[PDB]
C-alpha cells in the first residue's frame, strides 16, 4: 500500500483498457469457433454470428441423431467418439509407460549420487531437448520392417504410436527431478539411520511423497499424447483406427469444407482445455 | 541388427550384485533403457538411412530374390550403402540446393521473429499482471492462458478455417470493415505473415508463464528502493526488471528458437503446401520449414519417396546440436 | 528534520497493528524502536518512510503535513532488512542510482560518490558488483547509497541483523560515528536491548503496536513504566514476586512477602492511588540482588540450577512458596552446588511495584546517570 | 558407549577439512563442539554417525572398532538440522519408524511412544502429521524419535542457525532436561559459546579441522591453552598487550608494558621455554581489570567509547602506544564522558602470557571453580 501519485489511476485505466482490448483480440478466434458451431450452414457466409440455434452439427458430432433437414437423412460425417476412444487408449498407455519409466531415473538423477552423474545429466539435457526431428522416417522404416515380425507394434497399429510416445520420459524426468530436489535431502539419511535399506528408503519414504508430481506428470503427458498429431497422422491409415487430431484434418477438405461439424467437434474437445486450465496448472503460485 | 541392439540394451552387464555403482544405475537403467530404445535409436537409424539409397525403388531390403546375372548389380540390389552420395547431392545438385537455402533462410527468419515477438508480449503481460494494484488478476491470468489450454491442433485448424479464401470469415470481416482481400494462402508474404501471427498466438502464454515465474524470483526491495529514489514504472522496467531477466532468459530464448525452428506440426497443419517454388525437382513451398521439406521428400507421393535424401540428418540435427551446446553452456552460467 | 507522529493508526482491515501512537523526535536525535518479533516496528518505519499508507492520523517531517506525499518527495532515506542492492549494477551505480535518475551532472554524481566512498572506505571496491562483496562491504555500500541520497531523516530497518557478532559490533560503532559526525535525525529498529541501550538517545518500546514507554536508555532501565517494559529491558528476565499491600504512607508502601516469613518492608514509591489490601507485584532485577550477610530482608531458597558462565554465576533459586524460580546473578564464579539451601537479600531501595492493570509506581530512589544529558 | 576418536583424519577430496583429531569421550558425558566453521563440526559429527567415510584413523563406539560398520548398527541416534521429518507419516509413525522396520510387534511400538510422549509432553498430538506442527513440537517429535530408538550415544546438530530466540531457549531447556533425565553419552554441536558454557561436561574447541583444547568450560575460561581458544571463550575479546621479557624466574616471568613508563610486572606463569629479550603478547580479561586506585599497575589512557548497559559499562580506553582500545567492564554504572582520560588497574594474577607462536604458558595461580 505504497503512497502513490495521481498518475496511478491513469496508469490503471490505461492498463485495464489495454488488457481488455488484448483479451478481445485473443478470444476472437475461440468466440468465432463457438458461434460457428451454432450456425445452421456448414459453409459459413450469411450472418457472422447467427441468432438461430440449430444444434444440428452438435448432434451430428455427437452421433445422437442424423438431424433430418430435408427428406434425405444425413448420416454422421465421422465417428468422433471413436476418435476420442482411440486417443484415450493411446494417451493412457503412453502416460502409464512414461511415469513408470521416468520415476526411477528421476530418483537416480536427483537424490542419490554416482560418478557419471554430470555426464548423464548433460546427455539427458542433450537428448531431451531434441524434438521429433526426422525420426519419423526411421520410425516408418522400422515399423515397416517390424510389422511382419510382431504385428501388434508394427504399422497401422497403436503399438507404433505408443512406442513413439514413450520418448517423453526425457521431458518428464526433469519435472520429477525438480520435485525430488524440492523434497528435503535428509530423509534418506535418516531412514538409513533407522535401519532402512536404500530400496526401502525409496519405496516407503520418498515414493509416497512423489504421488502429487506423478499425478501431475500423468495428466501432462496424457494431454500431450491426446493432442499429438505428427506420428499418429503419419502411421495411422485405416479409417476406423484414427485417433484424435487426425480426423480433424478430414473435417476440412477442399471437396467438402465443414465448418459446423468441425466446430461442433472442436467444442466437444473442450474437456482437455479445462483439464489443462486447472489440473495441469495445479494452482501453483505462478 | 535389432536383436543385437536389444541384447546390448539388456546385457549392458552393469547389474552385478556388488552394491557398487551398479546399485545406483539399477535405478537409472529403467528409463535410460527407454530413452536408448525410443529416442536415440530412431536418431541413429536416421543417421544410417542417409548413407543408404532407401527409396520407393529400394524400400525392400533383400526379400525380392525371384519376385543368369539376375540384375545382381548395385541399383537392383535395392538397399545398398552409397556413402556421402546423398550428403553431396543436397549441395552439388543445385536443383535442390537453392530451395534448401531458401527454406533455411525462411525458417531462421520465422523462428527469430516469432521468438522476439513472443518474448516481448509475454514479458509485458507478466509485468502488467504482477502489478499487485490490478483487479481480477486470476481472471486475467486464466483468459491470457486460454490459448495454452486449448489443444494446439484445434487452434491451428481453427485459424486455417478463419483465414480461408474460398469462403472465409476473417477476410469478409475485413471486407465489411474496409474492402480488402488479403489472400493469405495465395500470396507467400501474407502466408508468412499469418504464419507469424498464429505462431505468436500459440506461443505467447508459455513465455508469459516463464516471465511470471522470473518476476516472482525477482525481489521487491529493489522496486521499493527505486520508488524511494523516484523511479517510475517504465524506468523500473527498463533499468531493474529487464537487466535481471535477459540473463536467465537467454537459454529460454534459445530453446524457444529451436522449438520454432522445428515447428513441423504447425507448418504441416496450416498451409502445408504454401505456394510451391515453381521449378523444384523435389516438392517445396515458400512457407516450408526444413522438417516439412524433408517430410515432403519422404512421404508425399509427388516427391518420389526418396528416403535417402529425406534423411538430411547432418544439416538439421547438426544445427540442432550446435543449439544444444549453446544452451548447455548458458545453463552452467551463474 | 524533526519527525513527529500524532494519533497515527494503521488498520490492515480488521486488525489494527498500531493504534494512536505519539512520538516527538527532535532534530538530530537517535531514536530506536524496540519490541517483540511483531512487525509493528517495521511497519511503523515503513509508514514513516511512506512505503505504507497511514490509515489515520498525521505525520510531520519538519513543518508540513506529509501523510499523502510520495516517498520521492519525502526527503527520507531508508536501508532495508535485506540490503536491497541491485545485483546487475556495480557499487558506484548502486549508490548513484537516485542521482542518475534525478540529476544529469555526471561531475556532481562522481564527486558525491567519491566523497562518500572516502568517508565510508569504499574506494578500492567501487568497481565491483554486490555479489562479490562480503556482508560488511554490502552494508557499508547500502549506507553509502543512503548518504549519497543525503536525506533529512535516516531510516535503518534492522541493519545489524545479517551479520555475526564481531562485525555487527564494529558496524554498531561505525553507526555511532556516523551519528556523531552527521548529526542528522536517524531512526533505528532492532530487537536487541544491547544495541538499543548502546546506540539510542531515545528508546521507544512498542507493545502490539502501542507505545509502552519512551525515554533515555538508562531511564527505561531504572524507571520502567510498566510490567512489559520492566521485563523487556534487561538481558536476564526481571524477577517478579506477588505482594500484598498492608499500609500506605505518604511516600512509601508496605508489602507482605507471600512466604511463611510474613515479613513487612517499606518500599519508596509514589504511593499515589494505591489501595490497601490489594494484590500487588514486586519486581527486582537479578543484578541488584544483595548477598545474605549484608541484607536485613532475607529470601531463603533452594538451589535448582547453577549456571557458571565464568565471568558471572547465574543461580536459579526456588523459594518454598513463590511459583516462579528466583534468578540470582553474581560477579565472578560462585561455588554453590545444586540442591543446596541459599539465602539472598532484597534491597528495599531497588524494588518495583506493578498494579493489576500492569502499570508501575515510580520509585523515589535517585539513580546515577539518569541526568547525564 | 564411550566414543574414542583416535587419529581420525578427514580428506574431502584433496582439501583436509579435519586434521588428526584425537578425542576421548567417556560414558555418560555431554560433549559440545563449538567452532567458527560450521561444516567441519557437522562433518565430524557425520563421520561419528556413519553417514560419512573416514579417510584415516579408527573410531571406537564403546569398546568395539566401528570405522566400517554401517550406520544402522552403530548404535547412534542423530538429530538433523531439519529433523528429517517424514511429512506423509504421522507423528507416531515418525517416532517409531525404527521399531516398525524390524519387529513392530504392535506392543512395544506403542508402549515406547506413549512413554516418550509422556516424558516429552507430546501425547496429546501424537496422531497428527508434521505439517500441522509448530517448531517446538517438530523438534520434540525428532527428539522423541531418537528416544524411541534408544541409542548408546546421542548426536545433535546445530539447528539454532535456522531457529529463533524463543525456540532456541525451548531447545536448550528440553535438551538440559533430557541430559539430566537420562545421563547417557551425548554429543552436541554449536557455534555459540554461551550455549557450550551453560551446558557441557567437556568442550572441544575446533579450529581449521584441528582440535585446539579439550576440557571443562571453566577450565577453558581460566586456563586457555592458546590464543584462538583464549579469544573464543568470552563475549568481550580479551585485551591483548604485546610485551617484552626482561628476566625469567623458575615460577614467574617479568615482562615490559608498551606504556611509556616501561613498567615491569612479575606475573606468575609456567615460566618454561622462555628466552629473555623475546617478544610475546599479554592478555587480561575485560572483567578482571581492576580499578586504578586499588591496583599498583595503572593503565592511563583516553576514553573512546562508554557503553552504559545498566548492569555494566563497557569503557573502551585507547591506551597510548597501544593500538587496541582495552575493554573495561565494571558493575553498576560509572559516569565517564567520551574523550576524557580514565585510569584502570592491571592485576598480575589474571594476566595470561602467550608465546610468540600462540601457545599459552600454564598459569600457576590457582583459581576457584576449576577443580
Amino acid at each position: 500500500a505504497m503512497v502513490q501519485p495521481k498518475s496511478q489511476k491513469a496508469r490503471l485505466f490505461i492498463t485495464h483498457l489495454l488488457l481488455l482490448l488484448f483479451i478481445a483480440a485473443i478470444m476472437f478466434p475461440l468466440l468465432m469457433v463457438v458461434a460457428i458451431s451454432l450456425r445452421q450452414g456448414n459453409f459459413a457466409t450469411g450472418s457472422l454470428w447467427p441468432e438461430q440455434i440449430s444444434w444440428d452439427h452438435w448432434k451430428l458430432a455427437l452421433g445422437f441423431s442424423v438431424e433430418q433437414a430435408d427428406g434425405r437423412i444425413w448420416p454422421p460425417p465421422f465417428p468422433v467418439l471413436l476418435w476420442l476412444w482411440n486417443s484415450v487408449k493411446v494417451a493412457g498407455i503412453s502416460a502409464i509407460g512414461i511415469v513408470a519409466l521416468s520415476t526411477t531415473c528421476a530418483y537416480a538423477f536427483a537424490r542419490m549420487r554416482f560418478p557419471g552423474k554430470a555426464t548423464l545429466l548433460k546427455g539427458m539435457l542433450i537428448f531431451q531437448m531434441f524434438p521429433a526431428v526426422l525420426s519419423l522416417v526411421a520410425l516408418y522404416a522400422l515399423f515397416d520392417r517390424l510389422g511382419e515380425y510382431i504385428p501388434f507394434i508394427g504399422l497401422n497399429t497403436h503399438g507404433g504410436v505408443i512406442f513413439a510416445y514413450l520418448g517423453g520420459i526425457a521431458l518428464h524426468v526433469w519435472t520429477i527431478k525438480g520435485y525430488f530436489e524440492t523434497i528435503d535431502s535428509s530423509l534418506e539419511e535418516a531412514a538409513a539411520l533407522d535401519g532402512a535399506t536404500p530400496w526401502q528408503a525409496f519405496r516407503l519414504v520418498l515414493l509416497p511423497l512423489s504421488v502429487p508430481i506423478l499425478a501431475v506428470v500423468f495428466i501432462l503427458s496424457f494431454i500431450a499424447a491426446i493432442t499429438e498429431v505428427p506420428v499418429a497422422s503419419l502411421l495411422l491409415r485405416d479409417v476406423n483406427s484414427y485417433t484424435l487430431a487426425v480426423g480433424m484434418q478430414q473435417y476440412l477438405n477442399p471437396q467438402n469444407y465443414l465448418w459446423g461439424d468441425f466446430a461442433a467437434a472442436a467444442v466437444m474437445s473442450a474437456l482437455p482445455i479445462t483439464i489443462v486450465f486447472l489440473l495441469a496448472q495445479r494452482w501453483l503460485v505462478n | 541388427l535389432f536383436a543385437i541392439t536389444t541384447l546390448i540394451l539388456s546385457s549392458a552387464g552393469l547389474y552385478i550384485f556388488a552394491n557398487r555403482k551398479a546399485y545406483a544405475w539399477r535405478y537409472v537403467y529403467p528409463g535410460m533403457a527407454g530413452m536408448g530404445l525410443f529416442v536415440l535409436f530412431p536418431l541413429v537409424c536416421t543417421i544410417a538411412i542417409a548413407f543408404t539409397n532407401y527409396s520407393s525403388t529400394n524400400q525392400l531390403t533383400f526379400e525380392r530374390a525371384q519376385e543368369n546375372w539376375g540384375d545382381e548389380k548395385l541399383s537392383p540390389g535395392y538397399t545398398v550403402t552409397t556413402g556421402w552420395k546423398n550428403f553431396t547431392r543436397v549441395f552439388t545438385d543445385e536443383g535442390i540446393q537453392k530451395p534448401f537455402l531458401a527454406i533455411f533462410v525462411w525458417t531462421v527468419v520465422f523462428s527469430l521473429i516469432t521468438v522476439f515477438l513472443t518474448v516481448a508480449v509475454g514479458m509485458v503481460l507478466a509485468c502488467l499482471v504482477q502489478w499487485e494494484a490490478l483487479r481480477g488478476k486470476a481472471v486475467y491470468r486464466v483468459l491470457l492462458i486460454l490459448p495454452y489450454a486449448v489443444p494446439s491442433f484445434i487452434s491451428i485448424l481453427i485459424f486455417k478455417g478463419l483465414f480461408n479464401q474460398s469462403f472465409g470469415e476473417i477476410n469478409m470481416m475485413l471486407s465489411a470493415l474496409f474492402g480488402v482481400k488479403p489472400a493469405w494462402f495465395s500470396d507467400p508474404t501474407t502466408a508468412r505473415t499469418m504464419l507469424i501471427i498464429v505462431n505468436t498466438w500459440l506461443g505467447y502464454p508459455y513465455m508469459m508463464i516463464l516471465c511470471m515465474g522470473l518476476l516472482k524470483a525477482i525481489p521487491d526491495d529493489l522496486y521499493e528502493a527505486s520508488a524511494m529514489d523516484g523511479a517510475g514504472p517504465f524506468q523500473n522496467f527498463f533499468k531493474i526488471t529487464l537487466p535481471l531477466l535477459i540473463k536467465p532468459l537467454t537459454p529460454l530464448m534459445i530453446a524457444s528458437f529451436a522449438f520454432n525452428f522445428n515447428n513441423f506440426v504447425l507448418i504441416q497443419l496450416l498451409t502445408n503446401g504454401g505456394p510451391d517454388r515453381l521449378g523444384t525437382t523435389t516438392p517445396a513451398g515458400y512457407t516450408d520449414l526444413l522438417v516439412n521439406y524433408t517430410y515432403r521428400i519422404a512421404f508425399e507421393g509427388g516427391g518420389g519417396q526418396d528416403f535417402g535424401l529425406a534423411a538430411a540428418i547432418a544439416t538439421l540435427i547438426f544445427l540442432l546440436v550446435g543449439a544444444l551446446a549453446i544452451v548447455n553452456l548458458k545453463a552452467t552460467r551463474m | 528534520a524533526s519527525v513527529q507522529l500524532q494519533n497515527v493508526t494503521k488498520a490492515w482491515g480488521e486488525v489494527v497493528v498500531s493504534k494512536d501512537i505519539n512520538l516527538d523526535i527532535h532534530e538530530g536525535e537517535f531514536v530506536v524502536f524496540v519490541g517483540p518479533s511483531g512487525c509493528g516496528k517495521s511497519t511503523l518505519l515503513r509508514m514513516i518512510a511512506g512505503l505504507e499508507t497511514i490509515t489515520s492520523g498525521d505525520l510531520f517531517i519538519g513543518e508540513k503535513r506529509m501523510n499523502d506525499t510520495p516517498p520521492a518527495e519525502r526527503g527520507v532515506g531508508m536501508v532495508f532488512q535485506s540490503y536491497a542492492l541491485y545485483p546487475h549494477l556495480s557499487v558506484a551505480e548502486n549508490m548513484s542510482f537516485g542521482l542518475k535518475l534525478a540529476g544529469a551532472k555526471k561531475e556532481v554524481i562522481n564527486q558525491r560518490v567519491n566523497q562518500v566512498a572516502e568517508v565510508l572506505q569504499l574506494a578500492h571496491l567501487l568497481d565491483r558488483k554486490p555479489k562479490a562483496l562480503s556482508g560488511g562491504q554490502r552494508q557499508r555500500v547500502a549506507i553509502g547509497r543512503t548518504l549519497v541520497a543525503e536525506p533529512s531523516v535516516f531510516l535503518l530497518d534492522e541493519p545489524l541483523s545479517n551479520l555475526d557478532a564481531a562485525l555487527r559490533v564494529q558496524m554498531r560503532i561505525e553507526i555511532s560515528r556516523l551519528h556523531k559526525r552527521l548529526g542528522r535525525t536517524m531512526i533505528y529498529v532492532t530487537h536487541d536491548q544491547v544495541e538499543a541501550m548502546t546506540l539510542a538517545d531515545k528508546i521507544v518500546v512498542l507493545d502490539a503496536g502501542r507505545v509502552a514507554q519512551v525515554g533515555k536508555p538508562l531511564e527505561l532501565y531504572h524507571y520502567p513504566a510498566d510490567r512489559f517494559v520492566a521485563g523487556f529491558i534487561g538481558s536476564p528476565k526481571m524477577n517478579f514476586l506477588p505482594v500484598k499491600v498492608t499500609a500506605t504512607a505518604i511516600d512509601q508502601v508496605q508489602v507482605e512477602l507471600p512466604m511463611p516469613n510474613r515479613q513487612q518492608v517499606w518500599l519508596p514509591v509514589e504511593s499515589r492511588d494505591v489501595q490497601v489490601g490489594a494484590n500487588m507485584s514486586l519486581g527486582i532485577r537479578p543484578e541488584h540482588l544483595l548477598p545474605s550477610d549484608i541484607a536485613d530482608v532475607i529470601l531463603e531458597g533452594e538451589v535448582q540450577v547453577v549456571e557458571q558462565l565464568g565471568n558471572e554465576t547465574q543461580i536459579h533459586i526456588q523459594i518454598p512458596s513463590i511459583r516462579q524460580n528466583l534468578v540470582y546473578r553474581q560477579n565472578d564464579v560462585v561455588l554453590v552446588e545444586e540442591g543446596a539451601t541459599f539465602a539472598i537479600g532484597l534491597p528495599p531501595e531497588r524494588c518495583h511495584l506493578f498494579r493489576e492493570d500492569g502499570t508501575a509506581c515510580r520509585r523515589l530512589h535517585k539513580e546515577p546517570g539518569v541526568a547525564h544529558h
